[PDB]
């Protein structure tokens, strides 16, 4: 059970930095839009 | 959204992805306890 | 077995994480040779 | 490398790792489940 | 040992790509600064 | 808190997360190969 339950925390731990590598893609396109 | 939107959502992200890094290294701590009489 | 496989399944997802972390590398490094 | 080709790159590891996610998701679901069984 | 080793190569690599990603947001920000 | 800092960090980190990819992939081929002795 507690390989399973940490297993979840990897898990959810993976599926918030995709959330943060999305915000860098705006981030990096934004200042793209702002030497434009 | 504005540039600061942006900065609050990096810092909430990443105080959600560490807090669950601290989770995860205290259950490593136990899971390899355990992992020797059994 | 299931837990195996979730390993792999983890494994793959932190791969491809670091495969698109490296293109945000790129594009940040795309935008400072400008500024410079 | 060209930024069309950068943009084309991110939206294919994008999408991969969302199905290895929902996948990771679904085998975590019966883990539970079987683990709970067991 | 092993799936548990792995457990900890997971929770590891989770945690450089981590690292990774600030530094990402670092260098976002330094665009930004002299950008914006 | 230098660009050739970033560049540096970078690269280290880099490195690193290659590393313990790899370790992670013999580590599943091992963890598989067992599973399918046992």
């Amino acid at each position: 059970s507690g390989i399973v339950q940490q297993q979840n925390n990897l898990l959810r731990a993976i599926e918030a930095q995709q959330h943060l590598l999305q915000l860098t893609v705006w981030g990096i396109k934004q200042l793209q839009a702002r030497i434009l | 959204t504005t540039w600061e939107a942006w900065d609050r959502a990096i810092a909430e992200y990443a105080a959600r992805i560490e807090a669950l890094i601290r989770a995860a290294q205290e259950q490593q701590e136990k899971n390899e306890a355990a992992l020797r009489e059994l």
